[PDB]
């Protein structure tokens, strides 16, 4: 399977979660947020961290994550309407997934687009070493603004 | 700080821009940074930083009023500790944004633009309180790690 | 295959191309621009048509386009660096595809994201009637901003 | 033909918004609309549109200079054909933007924000020429059809 | 401007004729066209148009009165935005009409004769308003759909 | 802050203690906390905190001079943004220490006991600057890690 990450790092350590929290985790744990398509990763960053295209950092790297289709995937419990406005619930669900270390990936719904699935990546899981990563450079024919 | 923001690029870039903004040596420890704030920065730093465009005159007046600032310069007094702290907050957030964004232009524009997370306030406007400064710090760190859902 | 369209319309008529041009066509021919993912359709609109998330029209409809995998597809030639800065190139290639009417779909590369493919859909082609479409509603838990 | 690009429901909303802005009947023919512009709109109108926030003073001055506008009201004169058509340009683009965006608030904000397509000019600032007004019409139609590549 | 088709070519003919009348390059983008209008066309451009027979003496002072025009020539001033806009509108419809009809003489006679769909008004008098220019454009497009009716 | 281990205890205990010291709800967002600070805390809360032993008189004078504090109470004025910010730093660090140590008494003396890496300054005296408060927070986290000093 193919996953995509947009960040300042060409690795999958996710060590920033030890300091900072997200929508699907509370700080104190390594975690990587990823999407199923390059625009999926870009749209989340631009909307949720409020970056205009002219301000898109030169430090960002589009990282292509290659994983075997046989990789372990956890599952979310059913979410009732209004879940996107309940940070305490979404952070708790991700915390338990990461702490239990049951599977490498956890698919989560997108809060912006319907029929769009994002992914949580647990680096502490043993199957994390099976990832093949590659940076896809932004070129004059493939960049915002 | 220097773990989440990695040493190879981030923290050195953060400390290097901080050294250009406030003359704080890169190898100075955290307590030595605190001592420099309590010791009081030179009032001539405020004028130089606005000339460079790091902060606006309206923001410079938030740190210290203009007639107080010119009185500090003429008598050659250092800024008070809280005047120095408010100046450090702006330089601290600026240097971190320039490390995360990589360009001074992109960093300043992002810091000068309203945010729905802050109910229409800009990141620079949230530096009035240290709790608001933390909120800008984490948002900058969320950009570096890609924690945007 | 699954394609996605974001527009004010719950159809695939694309008759607005009779009046207005695009990056891949000159006006005077019906055409539908689609993506391979919901965020792909959204990112193209927000960036190219310069719409802030707060100004996103309430009239926009996310359209799921279901086509059989045997659908006819034309092929672009290999484009060279600087292709995205040449309106003469992209307008002509889409014009020739729409006028020749040899295939229903034309895969085109994205100008803002690497490894991302968009699609031109010609309503004049007979295979256009093989599409099944349905609107995916924007909900409180799946909406811009 | 605007009616065929905007469909039956989009064109009707467009003519409904224009009816509110310029009191042009929904079913009025395009030739009648042209006649109403050459006949001249009341200068009293341009004042009430500024009152309601439909126009800013800057957009109002773009249609007619303030000194000229005050003379029209004091001498009870209809706006000239050139002043009326520039007024029609603003109401025309406002009504179409409201039909495309569906909300008055969303449309006016988009019309007032700088655009990279216009090298930093806002769509409203493009109404100084007929060719610039056409550029805004096209961009609005590209949004409706989803022609963003 | 971008309301053009005619099997891709006809637009090139329009741009080619437009490049003769106002020296506007065919490869110029729309915004570059709009900046040329806002920059202001040379006042001498209008005199040459009549010498080459493109404009009546009277359609020319529809664009700008003569005495002011001579003042601009003598004081070396460009035409204003409103005068440049009116000049572009005349050249735009002339280039369009020349494209559909295929000859300058036949296109100009059609633009100057009264029409029954305009209640005795000529196409040139319809160019005084935005809606009126649209009616002339559509009539020309309908003529093109019938290959010069 | 949210980096305290066991979400079941630490961050929840911190918010619970913080809701005891001030009136900040446990589920209140970060921006809502900043709005409460910028709104200004009631002056009668600083008196009550000292009366209950949460703040020494000397810690209270560091937040606001007592003549000013008596003026705020008498004129029924809320504390200013800077005074509210300084009060929040004390309550925030106190709530954090109580969460880590588990007892109010030990947190109170540890915050008042001098430290050798602060060159004899107490953790409370480090709260005058943004960097100083960060060092106290980190010091508490280091104690929680490798648990038990």
């Amino acid at each position: 399977m193919i996953l995509w990450r947009i960040s300042a790092y060409a690795d999958l350590s996710g060590t920033g979660g030890l300091r900072v929290s997200g929508a699907w985790h509370q700080a104190g744990r390594p975690v990587v947020y990823a999407a199923t398509s390059p625009p999926g990763a870009m749209l989340e960053v631009l909307v949720h961290l409020e970056i205009d295209p002219e301000d898109f950092p030169t430090t960002m790297r589009l990282l292509r994550i290659e994983l075997p289709d046989t990789v372990s995937q956890a599952q979310l419990p059913a979410l009732q309407p209004g879940w996107s406005a309940q940070p305490e619930l979404t952070r708790t669900l991700g915390n338990r997934f990461l702490d239990d270390c049951s599977a490498l990936l956890l698919p989560v719904p997108s809060a912006i687009m319907p029929s769009t699935t994002n992914y949580l990546f647990n680096p502490r899981h043993p199957q994390a070493q099976s990832a093949k990563i590659q940076v896809e450079d932004f070129t004059p024919d493939s960049r915002l603004f | 700080m220097l773990a989440e923001v990695l040493r190879d690029n981030g923290y050195h870039e953060y400390r290097a821009r901080l050294q250009a903004l406030l003359d704080i040596p890169e190898l100075a420890s955290d307590f030595e940074i605190h001592t420099r704030i309590t010791d009081g920065f030179a009032a001539t730093w405020l004028v130089k930083l606005t000339e460079r465009g790091v902060l606006t005159p309206v923001e410079r007046d938030q740190i210290i009023p203009l007639r107080t600032l010119k009185s500090r310069i003429e008598r050659d007094q250092p800024l008070t500790v809280d005047e120095s702290d408010r100046l450090f907050r702006s330089a601290h957030i600026t240097a971190m944004a320039e490390a995360v964004f990589g360009e001074a232009g992109k960093a300043k524009r992002w810091l000068s633009k309203p945010k729905e997370r802050f109910s229409g306030l800009t990141p620079m406007q949230m530096l009035t309180t240290q709790q608001g400064t933390t909120q800008v710090e984490e948002m900058l760190l969320q950009i570096a790690e890609g924690y945007g859902l």
